[PDB]
């Protein structure tokens, strides 16, 4: 269940992205988003398929524990991929259609406004963080190879 | 492949797509931890995975 509602999630915000940030029509949206979204998004399914795939493929009295874990996972992720390719695009489209008036998060009703506002300094910080990554970068990549001694 | 380089792409990327890694983690850590708190019959076997 939990990636299972993981791609749930992913799906919706990358057509309310397109809303945000060029207040495009919400008909279209999931046809200019989602474009060069079905191609990742099918991409993630055989690599989430194949982390479970040989797990199941062992003999003995561990094979009846290691099967019908790794199908259920399977039967779960392999048609998820396929309604988030067919019904969300359409249910995005067709009961979803908001056009924000004036406020981006200052009045917001309340006063619960600044949550979204923390998040922009979190992330403003966080390009900032990224870029003193970036600065050196040899120290960030040789603690790597003390995190992998750990392994 | 549009129009920048290697170092300034990876940041507007994860400029993009930090909130959605934050909102599969909040969602995927809070839907574990019941079968990680709770105790009674099996948990010693959900205490194993979450």
């Amino acid at each position: 269940i939990g990636l299972l509602v993981d791609d749930a999630i992913v799906v919706v915000e990358n057509v309310e992205r397109v809303m945000a940030e060029e207040g495009l029509s919400p008909r279209e949206a999931a046809r200019k988003s989602m474009g060069q979204i079905q191609g990742a998004l099918v991409g993630i399914a055989m690599v989430l398929s194949a982390v479970f795939l040989p797990m199941a493929f062992f003999g003995g009295s561990t094979g009846v524990i290691y099967r019908q874990f790794s199908i259920t996972i399977v039967s779960a992720m392999a048609l998820s991929v396929i309604v988030a390719l067919i019904l969300t695009p359409a249910l995005c489209a067709t009961m979803l259609k908001p056009i924000e008036k004036g406020d981006h998060g200052e009045h917001k009703g309340g006063f619960f406004g600044w949550f979204n506002r923390m998040f922009l300094s979190t992330t403003h910080g966080y390009e900032r963080g990224v870029a003193s990554i970036l600065k050196h970068r040899a120290p960030y990549l040789l603690i790597y190879v003390v995190i992998v001694a750990g392994m | 492949e549009q129009g920048k380089g290697i170092v300034e792409a990876a940041i507007e990327a994860c400029r993009m797509r930090l909130r959605p890694i934050v909102m599969t983690s909040l969602a995927f850590i809070l839907g574990v931890v019941p079968l990680a708190i709770s105790t009674g019959a099996g948990s010693g076997s959900q205490h194993a995975i979450g």
